[PDB]
RNA sequence: CAUAGCGACGUCGCUUUUUGAUCCUUCGAUGUCGGCUCUUCCUAUCAUUGUGAAGCAGAAUUCACCAAGCGUUGGAUUGUU
RNA sequence: CAUGGUAAUCCUGCUCAGUACGAGAGGAACCGCAGGUUCAGACAUUUGGUGUAUGUGCUUGGCUGAGGAGCCAAUGGGGCGA
RNA sequence: AACUGCGAAUGGCUCAUUAAAUCAGUUAUGGUUCCUUUGGUCGCUCGCCACUUGGAUAACUGUGGUAAUUCUAGA
RNA sequence: CGAUCGCACGCCCCCCGUGGCGGCGACGACCCAUUCGAACGUCUGCCCUAUCAACUUUCGAUGGUAGUCGCCGUGCCUACCAUGGUGACCACGGGUGACGGGGAAUCAGGGUUCGAUUCCGGAGAGGGAGCCUGAGAAACGGCUACCACAUCCAAGGAAGGCAGCA
RNA sequence: CGUCGCUACUACCGAUUGGAUGGUUUAGUGAGGCCCUCGGAUCGGCCCCGCCGGGGUGCCCUGGCGGAGCGCUG
């Protein structure tokens, strides 16, 4: 019930079994038994060994489109404010088009008046 | 990493150079391109000066040339066949510089039935007729016709092309450097270098 | 263990103190960017699906897409990949990560709830803070007032009002691009 | 300050793990050194148990008593003891 | 149970304690605790060794027309092994 | 403040290496590249946005982790 | 084969009345030329040493042919061939208390020594090696690894390069 | 003038398969970078189409939820 470990073979070596091998460069290995320590020990990749964890995983043995769009308010334009701006399509917005266009109009007409 | 200097070299009296710097970026090189045969896949380096050279690792449509009636189609490259350089580059099917490959002749018969109004590549005849027969007669007028038979006078193909035709394949030489330009243009071979060419290829096997 | 709880259709996120191994244990051996259901942490959050979108470890080491382990690597990470700015252009530097599998060894797991539930969660999904300030293209806009073509698009504008203690009333408007 | 510890000149003993002296047994043969291995025995006790004495302050050391239960090692050189 | 045999031994560290004692330098002990040496009696859960289960892969030469399956080389060699 | 562009390949220090190597003079690149400056070229192509299109990210607001760094994540 | 940014502002109005025309720049560009260069080349020139006389060539040494690669010319590299190439006119090897030159000292003339040193060229950034960006770096007051020193740490990490000025 | 005897200093030979520090290398291991062949943790588009919607008139101009087409793709 100890800190579990795993070993070469990635099986989980419960307390009081196997072997725990230290390297002079830091590393520390533990082993199930004899046969995973015997396969490290022969530098032999585990992912080329065919009933070890590795191997299982690396051949895969055993085992849409989203797009949401919200609506938020901004600092200076509220929701409700922002949806009565976006709410003028019953010919008000041809409303507020012709009535700039006319006083455009004077002004461009008081232009070419004050300019020739 | 891979340098093209002068200096790791020997002298000419053969005394031994010692480096005064170490290696210099300008004096570079990079591993072979080594272009290969399959489906296009062309990769941009960037250069000394910002520019781009075009490493091709794989090609299979090259613009080739026929050269004696100055027809240039882009066809298919097929398989490499021989390689002066190495004896391996053929075996791994690698487009170079000079390599001499098999293309797909259909372009180059096209133009010369469009052209010379004279079956080629074919056995017997009667074999694609809506299109082979339209091309062959035309019904045309006495003035398209004095065209086409005076251009006959001079159809002459060397029997080595009209055997390759029938083959359906034509051997050619690839003239442009892929993994410089990234594409593997060539000429098709005709003349004495053809019969060079495949008395080299027999000798290679059978 | 803390949260940090964040949804975004609202903002408003805050950090949780949870430390019951039981309740939080619906997170482990799960991917970042995977949707979980967050029921288990008790009754209030009921009904809501969470996105991990990543963490902290024990020393503050963040947590990157694509590791795919549970401990601590070293990679050369170069521009624009994430956990790293470059100081001058073109630089390149090698920095330890976290993979992207969670487990215990957290200290702060991100979090993005994707779905909303059934209930509000005080300070959380009450209390909507608007996004500051709003679009500066012409069509960015036109968009989302709906204009069809160069209908009064000066006065569509989003107009900011800002009010100090010494400051004399003025409101601000953005110089359109495009 | 003879006798804590030593003891000159003399003198009385014990032991047979030294070397001798002798020639009683063995010359119709008792296989002759050392080492290895293995058991047991003696105490004239090196260590350990309990003690007494000191020129025993502690520490260490020394003398003596009951005492042989247990222990007394690994190596270089040498056939060696 | 008459009788015969008999077996446990020794050390280190901590605390006591920089204490008693001693001018100082130095420096114990009793109880207690944790472990060891040598010896003895076992035992195989684990680790190691063996391994002809001639168990299962690999492999040399050869033999069965070949595949498959095998076998011989006085245990063919070798890996792992109940 | 940040994005973007440019600059950081200059200047300065030292003389360990280096004996046809560096270097000096001469000659060539008709065997190469070249930021910037300046000068040419920019309707030479027949082929439901053009009265100007799309998306993301900074700076910024907020929540943090780490002991720390010119570290950074989520929203 | 420009979806760019400022400056003063003007002309046409028949078709009409809302369009069409325009001046000074700034940024930008594929390419060409120029400038700044840079790189490899050509000829000629360097101290001491034979108690260094024969080197080079399996692993390129000299050359040819075809390629690869490089910005390009080339054994720069590969493949296939030939057996070459350099040496008493000092090759090759070793030493240098050698960065090279312009120059300094001494001064009949000829020379002999000294040039780390402010100008030109080269190299290096503790030793090596390897790279990204960029026109230009094998850059180091850019990065990666190792080696040697060495900083902090809560021991999980993190951070180094004064042969720049002091 | 030389041997011998004494005292100094200087080199030399010398068993010790002597010792130390540099430099160049064979061989084995070999970090890291670069290139190729794969790999696909994720992020977007099309086919959305369970639908309300629809206008030139069950035939959508599409303004949102939503399944997911369980494919095409970058
Ligand atoms: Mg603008
Ligand atoms: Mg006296
Ligand atoms: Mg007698
Ligand atoms: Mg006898
Ligand atoms: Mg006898
Ligand atoms: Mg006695
Ligand atoms: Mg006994
Ligand atoms: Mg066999
Ligand atoms: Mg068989
Ligand atoms: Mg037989
Ligand atoms: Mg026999
Ligand atoms: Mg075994
Ligand atoms: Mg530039
Ligand atoms: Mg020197
Ligand atoms: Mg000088
Ligand atoms: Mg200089
Ligand atoms: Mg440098
Ligand atoms: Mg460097």
């Amino acid at each position: 019930m100890k800190v579990e470990l795993c070993s070469f073979s990635g099986y989980k070596i419960y307390p009081g079994h196997g072997r725990r091998y230290a390297r002079t460069d830091g590393k520390v290995f533990q082993f199930l038994n004899a046969k995973c320590e015997s396969a490290f020990l022969s530098k032999r990749n585990p992912r080329q060994i065919n009933w070890t964890v590795l191997y299982r995983r690396k051949h895969k043995k055993g085992q849409t489109r989203r797009a949401v769009k919200f609506q938020r308010a901004i600092t200076g334009a509220s929701l409700a404010d922002i949806m009565a701006k976006r709410n003028q399509k019953p010919e008000v917005r041809k409303a507020q088009r012709e009535q700039a266009i006319r006083a455009a109009k004077e002004a461009k007409k008081a232009k070419q008046a004050s300019k020739k | 990493g891979i340098s093209r200097d002068n200096w790791h070299k020997r002298r000419k009296t053969g005394g031994k150079r010692k480096p005064y710097h170490k290696k210099r970026k300008y004096e570079l090189g990079r591993p072979a391109a080594n272009t290969k045969i399959g489906p296009r896949r062309i990769h941009t380096v960037r250069v000394r000066g910002g520019n781009k050279k075009y490493r091709a690792l794989r090609l299979d449509v090259g613009n080739f040339s026929w050269g004696s009636e100055c027809c240039t189609r882009k066809t298919r490259i097929i398989d490499v066949v021989y390689n002066a350089s190495n004896n391996e580059l053929v075996r791994t099917k690698t487009l170079v510089k000079n390599c001499i490959v098999l293309i797909d002749s259909t372009p180059y018969r096209q133009w010369y039935e469009s052209h010379y109004a004279l079956p080629l590549g074919r056995k017997k005849g009667a074999k694609l007729t809506p299109e082979e027969e339209e091309i062959l007669n035309k019904k045309r007028s006495k003035k398209i016709q004095k065209k086409y038979d005076e251009r006959k006078k001079n159809a002459k193909i060397s029997s080595l092309l009209e055997e390759q035709f029938q083959q359906g394949k034509l051997l050619a030489c690839i003239a442009s450097r892929p993994g410089q330009c990234g594409r593997a243009d060539g000429y098709v071979l005709e003349g004495k270098e053809l019969e060079f060419y495949l008395r080299k290829i027999k000798a290679r096997k059978g | 263990m803390k949260l940090n709880i964040s949804f975004p259709a609202t903002g408003c996120q805050k950090l949780i103190e949870v430390d019951d191994e039981r309740k939080l244990r619906t997170f482990y051996e799960k991917r970042m960017a995977t949707e979980v259901a967050a029921d288990a942490l008790g009754e209030e959050w009921k009904g809501y699906v969470v996105r991990i979108s990543g963490g902290n470890d024990k020393q503050g080491f963040p947590m990157k897409q694509g590791v795919l382990t549970h401990g601590r690597v070293r990679l050369l990470l170069s521009k624009g990949h994430s956990c790293y700015r470059p100081r001058r252009t073109g630089e390149r530097k090698r920095k330890s990560v976290r993979g992207c599998i969670v487990d215990a060894n957290l200290s702060v797991l991100n979090l993005v709830i994707v779905k909303k539930g059934e209930k509000d969660i005080p300070g959380l999904t009450d209390t909507t803070v608007p996004r500051r300030l709003g679009p500066k293209r012409a069509s960015r806009i036109r968009k989302l007032f709906n204009l069809s073509k160069e209908d009064d698009v000066r006065q569509y504008v989003v107009r900011k009002p800002l009010n100090k203690e010494g400051k004399k009333p003025r409101t601000k408007a953005p110089k359109i691009q495009r």
